[PDB]
RNA sequence: CCUCCCGCUCGGGAGGAGGCACUCUGGGGGGACUGCCGGCGAUAAGCCGGAGGAAGGGGCGGGCGACGGUAGGUCAGUAUGCCCCGAAACCCCCGGGCUACACGCGCGCUACAAUGGGCGGGACAAUGGGACCCGACCUCGAAAGGGGAAGGGAAUCCCCUAAACCCGCCCUCAGUUCGGAUCGCGGGCUGCAACUCGCCCGCGUGAAGCUGGAAUCCCUAGUACCCGCGUGUCAUCAUCGCGCGGCGAAUA
């Protein structure tokens, strides 16, 4: 394929969980791609994802989020 | 002399070992050469049973154990040196078989 | 420098089954493939190989075992029969291909009945084999 | 699912560090030799636990706060 | 039978299934590198127990993962050499044992046409058969959304291999496509991203329906 | 020469192995390694023997007797024991640590083997219930 | 080869295909798959080749092993019906003899007034037990013998 | 050391002496306890992560189910209050019925083929059960089975062969060489006796079914999925119930 732009983002911290099916786990990510670099985004990451995993972002303009919380 | 086999089984663990140990201790010192008390298998008996008398819903099912253990003893002594050693009290409930050959 | 132990059973069986055509003492009797066959066959095959394999096994099995019986070699083959929708079960072969076979070997001098009640190899059944395996184990190193 | 040591196990290791505190150590097996001789051995598995807690109760007594 | 023994001299040295060197390929993407057991060695059957831990299933030999998602379909009924089956399916109503043969013959049938190390055609078919984006009908806060959810490298692999293994059994259905073949003609065309892979038709649609909804 | 007797046990295929010096003997239940029909579980046995080398395989006689039900079961009991037969032989931590980094099925068995079939509520298999449809 | 045909006629005018000799006779009612390979032996042909590779001379060797099989060999449990209606020793069955012999014995019972003949008329297995709800959802066994 | 076979004379295999090493058997003992190390937490409890290790943080699988309730289930196992029967709602007998079917559903087996079928060969288990009982082995019979007969009241003998496996060969995707219903016949076996109403073996016969709507069930690892194996009760009806080992995951 043509690339799109692969906007690699490595996750920095795993804030908690979202989805009613539970399915999304919201993870905060830091970017390592040739255009932006460094940007802090709070993306909806599914499936098993550890700390320090890599996630190819499809669109760079996103950040969907709903937050709270442990007591 | 006459090589005798004491074949001794019991339904429970505590009863069989005390007799096997005592038989190897009293026989040791007299006119007896004795080969050691060898353990053969537990023919563990499984009875596998339906609890509930309705046979209804879920019925939880009892597993049963009857474990019968067999020690065996060869001995070289007389028929008179045999009864002297068969004096012992013996648990209820302990079968002692005697084959006699030369 | 070989036994029946050293040769794979896929290469041993067409080398002994040929050596049962060639010698040429053991042969197919006509009644045994016709319809006196073992349990049910999807088709009945018109083969010499068919007779020569049911016997080429029999000289390997009596080697391993001592008192190897008729009821053992009937039950040793592997194969079933339908009951219906009830699932299949384990049955034994035709005793006709096993009780004439041991007796075609017995006249050949390859097998003999022992006096303890059973079936064992002779030296002539034991040497017929070690020569056929010395030829097979030698060929298995030549061939990459 | 979840782990928590029973209260019989803690009642017992607590008073066993109370009577003879100085005949206990920060080795597992030694305390385990001592616990054997003081209170009953109803079995082997519990006899490792009480001993497991007593060792932690000597680590905390050094700190200054022991509960 | 003699080639078979050459296939026993050759895996020894070291190579998968008798004659495929595990060095021929490399994982060029640093995403699918820790998630794949291309690098380790010899046999899939292994019985190394997985799902034991958090990611006790990432270290699974790529082919073993293939074998048991290729083994999947299976109830009740009874198999033996007798008259006797089906019971082991269009996908092993039964074992990884007669499964491992299918994948071996499919490595044989994909090597016969392409002529490459087939472990370079399959690892090229499990980086393309995985969709890069998925929509979950996810509601959070009582509010029903159908949302942008990006896919994790572990849950990628799984959708790659499973969609490869789901496509073949629609085609093998009472058809000359043997799974040793129907898989070998799925693995070439999922490697290529061809318009004939029921496994690269869902990959796309799952990203494309998921782009609309975002 | 020497006699170092070891064991190798996986899912109740118990392999009885012996490693003495000689000329490249591979005996399994009396028959050479050649008699087996699956190519596959052979290669499994063969894994350790190359990780160390053919040098030590050729110089040493290995007889094993694997009394175990599985075809792959036999092989697996053969994979664990050769590897342990070769680590006792040379003695070094080089051949032991080289096995552990590759796989732990060379030098650890299992902690578990099999579970009983539970009594259950009148059906077939340990973990299953009768089908319901009374709602 | 022995002279290719796609349709040779065997067992009268009924047709022999191009499937395999052992499967082409199975169809001809009376000769099955085990009885086809019993008449390949006596006659002297290769069993696994295609059907239709037969000169005229092979087609005559089969038609006389059929008329009387108990003359050529064929054991007295390996022939089609042994001990017939209490006074025939052995016979042959073919599409006309099998159709007649089985309807005859059924014509016999209905007059006898048995629990076998009227149990073949109402719509039932006799010894297979359940008529309780099997042949379920309007369905039917088709009893004897052919819905193709 | 000794008997047998083979040999390229290097060397492979069996038997018996011999030897208890090994597997194993069953009785006892140690080992795992958040002990230690880091992080989160009130420095407490606890959760997470790490090392060493055969095994780890309820290690893992069972038994173990409070006070009670649904007037749940059983007086048709027994025990038992009350009522009822008294040539009978007793008692004995043969025969028939429970196995009747236009149909409806529940729980299951078998199944719609090339990951296949035949044929042959080879490498593999475990729980168990075995005296009018398991039956070596030898013989006759196509076989089911029959005749003879060793051992065995049991780690020492028998059922017994595992099945899945793999390798070569024949076969070449059709309602078929699938699938086995239904029907004719020949034949065994138990009991007084298997038509109603047994199972198997052989030949002939050869049905529906070519992946299933609405709807809905089961389970989370040596598990499911899969393959055979035994036992109970027991002559004989097992596609059942209980239990064993072989292959060996998905997702959480």
């Amino acid at each position: 394929m043509a690339e799109d732009e692969g906007y690699p983002a490595e996750v920095i911290e795993i804030i908690g969980r979202t989805g009613t099916t539970g399915d999304v786990t919201q993870v905060k990510v830091r970017i390592l791609e040739g255009r932006d670099k460094g940007r802090v985004i709070r993306r909806n990451v599914r499936g098993p994802v550890r700390i320090g995993d890599i996630l190819i972002l499809r669109e760079t303009e996103r950040e969907a989020r709903e937050i709270k919380s442990r007591r | 002399m006459q090589k005798a086999r004491i074949k001794i089984a019991s339904t429970n663990v505590r009863s069989l070992d005390e007799v096997a140990n005592q038989i190897k201790q009293i026989a040791e010192r007299t006119g007896v050469r004795m080969s050691g008390p060898i353990p053969l298998p537990t023919k563990r008996i499984r009875i596998t049973t339906r609890k509930s008398p309705d046979g209804e819903g879920s019925a939880t099912f009892d597993r049963w154990e009857l474990r019968v253990h067999k020690r065996l003893i060869d001995i070289e002594a007389d028929e008179r040196a045999m009864r002297q050693i068969m004096r012992i009290r013996v648990p209820e409930d302990v079968t002692i078989e005697i084959e006699l050959i030369s | 420098m070989a036994t029946v132990y050293d040769v794979p059973g896929d290469l041993l069986v067409e080398r002994v089954a040929q050596r049962l055509k060639e010698i040429p003492e053991i042969k197919p009797p006509e009644w045994a493939p016709f319809v006196k066959t073992g349990r049910h066959k999807e088709r009945l095959p018109e083969q010499e190989d068919w007779w020569y394999y049911r016997v080429a096994s029999i000289l390997r099995r009596v080697y391993l075992d001592g008192p190897v019986g008729i009821e053992r070699l009937r039950t040793y083959y592997g194969g079933r029969k339908n009951r219906g929708h009830a699932p299949e079960k384990f049955y034994k072969a035709g005793g006709s291909i096993i009780r004439k076979a041991l007796q075609q070997l017995e006249a050949a001098g390859f097998v003999e009945k022992v006096p303890g009640k059973g079936r064992v190899i002779t030296p002539k059944g034991r040497s017929f084999l070690d020569k056929i395996a010395t030829e097979l184990k030698k060929e298995l190193e030549e061939i990459i | 699912m979840g782990k928590i040591r029973q209260g019989f196990i803690k009642r017992v290791a607590r008073e066993l560090v109370n009577k003879y505190p100085n005949e206990f150590t920060t080795d597992f097996e030694h305390n385990k030799k001592k616990v054997q001789e003081l209170t009953n051995v109803t079995s082997k598995k519990i006899r490792n636990r009480i001993a497991g807690y007593v060792t932690k109760l000597v680590r905390m007594k050094m700190e200054g706060k022991i509960l | 039978a003699k080639p078979l023994n050459e296939r026993f001299f050759i895996p020894h040295e070291i190579k998968v299934m008798g004659r495929w060197s595990t060095e021929d390929v490399e994982v060029r993407d640093p995403s699918l590198k820790p998630y794949i057991n291309l690098e380790p060695r010899l046999l899939p059957h292994t019985h190394g127990r997985h799902a034991k831990k958090h990611f006790g299933k990432a270290n699974v030999h790529i082919v073993e993962r293939l074998i048991n998602k290729i083994m999947r379909s299976g109830g009740s009924h009874y198999k033996v050499a007798g008259h006797f089956m089906r019971r082991e399916h269009r996908s092993l109503n039964s074992k990884k044992v007669k499964a491992y043969e299918v994948v071996k013959e499919a490595f044989k049938i994909i090597e016969q046409r392409t002529g490459k190390n087939p472990i370079q055609v399959l690892v090229w078919a499990i980086e393309n058969a995985a969709p890069r984006e998925d929509t979950t009908s996810v509601m959070f806060g009582g509010i029903r959304y159908h949302v942008a959810v990006d896919i994790s490298p572990m849950r990628r692999l799984d959708v790659a291999l499973r969609n490869i293994a789901l496509g073949a059994s629609a085609k093998c259905y009472r058809n000359k496509m043997s799974f040793a073949e129907a898989l070998a003609e799925e693995i070439i065309l999922a490697a290529n991203k061809d318009p004939k892979s029921y496994a690269y038709s869902k990959k796309l649609e799952i990203e494309r329906i998921a782009e609309s909804s975002r | 020469m020497r006699i170092i007797q070891t064991t190798g046990k996986r899912k109740t295929a118990i392999a009885r192995a012996v490693i003495r010096e000689g000329k490249g003997r591979v005996r399994i239940n009396g028959k050479p390694v050649e008699i087996i029909e699956p190519e596959i579980a052979r290669f499994t046995i063969l894994e350790p023997l190359i990780l160390a080398g053919e040098e030590i395989w050729n110089s040493v006689d290995i007889d094993v007797k694997v009394e175990g039900g599985g075809f792959m079961g036999q092989a697996e009991a053969a994979r664990m024991a050769i590897a342990r037969a070769l680590v006792e032989w040379t003695g070094d931590m080089s051949l032991k640590e080289k096995f552990m980094k590759y796989d732990r099925t060379m030098l650890v068995g299992d902690p578990r083997r099999t579970e009983p079939h539970k009594p259950n509520r009148s059906t077939k298999g340990p973990r299953a219930k009768r089908q319901k449809s009374y709602r | 080869m022995a002279n290719f045909r796609h349709i040779v006629r065997v067992a009268g005018v009924d047709l022999d295909g191009n499937k395999q000799l052992r499967w082409a006779l199975t169809a001809i009612k009376g000769i099955g798959i085990n009885f086809a390979t019993m008449v390949c032996r006596v006659a002297g042909l290769d069993p696994f080749m295609k059907a239709g590779y037969l000169t005229d001379e092979q087609v005559k060797k089969i038609e006389e092993i059929l008329a009387d099989p108990v003359a050529h060999g064929i054991p007295r449990w390996a022939v089609n019906r042994p001990k017939d209606y209490e006074t025939g020793r052995d016979l042959h069955l073919i599409t006309a003899k099998l159709d007649m012999a089985i309807r005859e014995d059924i014509m016999r019972l209905r007059r006898i007034r048995a629990y076998r003949g009227i149990r073949h008329e109402l719509g039932l297995p006799v010894r297979g037990q359940r008529t309780r709800s099997n042949f379920r959802r309007g369905q039917t066994v088709g009893v004897s013998r052919k819905k193709k």
